[PDB]
């Protein structure tokens, strides 16, 4: 259960879809 | 399953926006927030939810977006006839993303504070009775049936 | 109009609200 990084203001879309994904993904475990 | 994922899907103009809005804040006109922790039949739950925005467009990401929905609302307005037509497009749309034909879903007939109608209410309970699936005429301007269709939504979870 | 990052202090319920707006916002600008 690893707590994803939230990228910075660089961070393209797709930066935000993995995070969104590991989010989802970490959320889901430690629930 | 305390937490619950919840899609609103349906034609532009038709009030899916506004009926989240009238479910978070809630009150009538955001993104401010997408979640809310209700109580349903005795249980607690957290729901969150995608609120559709924008023209349909081919995108791989929409659709993993919309196949982590475990539930969805189809919400055409009673005074758009053209907004009733595209329903089976939308729920093609869900079953092909979600892929299964048993997804739980709820049909909503929005704007029915609005005295002239195009859509009359059997020929829409006629069209839900033969998807399975519950049917809900709801308000955003008077906040009438808006809780009633989320909490509908979140019993055809339950029930699956 | 792209969510603000939570934060390292943001609790789990923080990451929830956040992520739900993350959800609609991944979703418009598809
Ligand atoms: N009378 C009435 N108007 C509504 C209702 N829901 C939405 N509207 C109106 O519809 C307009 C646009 O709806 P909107 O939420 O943006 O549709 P969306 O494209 O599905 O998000 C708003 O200005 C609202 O005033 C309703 O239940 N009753
Ligand atoms: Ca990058
Ligand atoms: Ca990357
Ligand atoms: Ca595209
Ligand atoms: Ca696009
Ligand atoms: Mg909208």
């Amino acid at each position: 259960p690893r707590r994803p990084r939230c990228p910075g203001d660089d961070a393209s879309i797709e930066d935000l879809h993995e995070y969104w994904a590991r989010l989802w993904n970490y959320l889901y475990r430690v629930a | 399953m305390t937490e619950y994922k919840l899609v609103v899907v349906g034609a532009v103009g038709v009030g899916k926006s506004a009926l989240t809005i009238q479910l978070i804040q809630n009150h009538f006109v955001i993104e401010d927030s997408y979640r809310k922790q209700v109580v349903i039949d005795g249980e607690t739950c957290l729901l969150d939810i995608l609120d559709t925005a924008g023209q349909e467009e081919y995108s791989a990401m929409r659709d993993q977006y919309m196949r982590t929905g475990e539930g969805f609302l189809c919400v055409f307005a009673i005074n758009n006839t053209k907004s009733f037509e595209d329903i089976h497009h939308y729920r093609e749309q869900i079953k092909r993303v979600k892929d299964s034909e048993d997804v739980p879903m709820v049909l909503v007939g929005n704007k029915c504070d609005l005295p002239s109608r195009t859509v009359d209410t059997k020929q829409a309970q006629d069209l839900a009775r033969s998807y399975g699936i519950p049917f809900i005429e709801t308000s955003a301007k008077t906040r009438q049936g808006v809780d009633d269709a989320f909490y509908t939504l979140v019993r055809e979870i339950r029930k699956h």
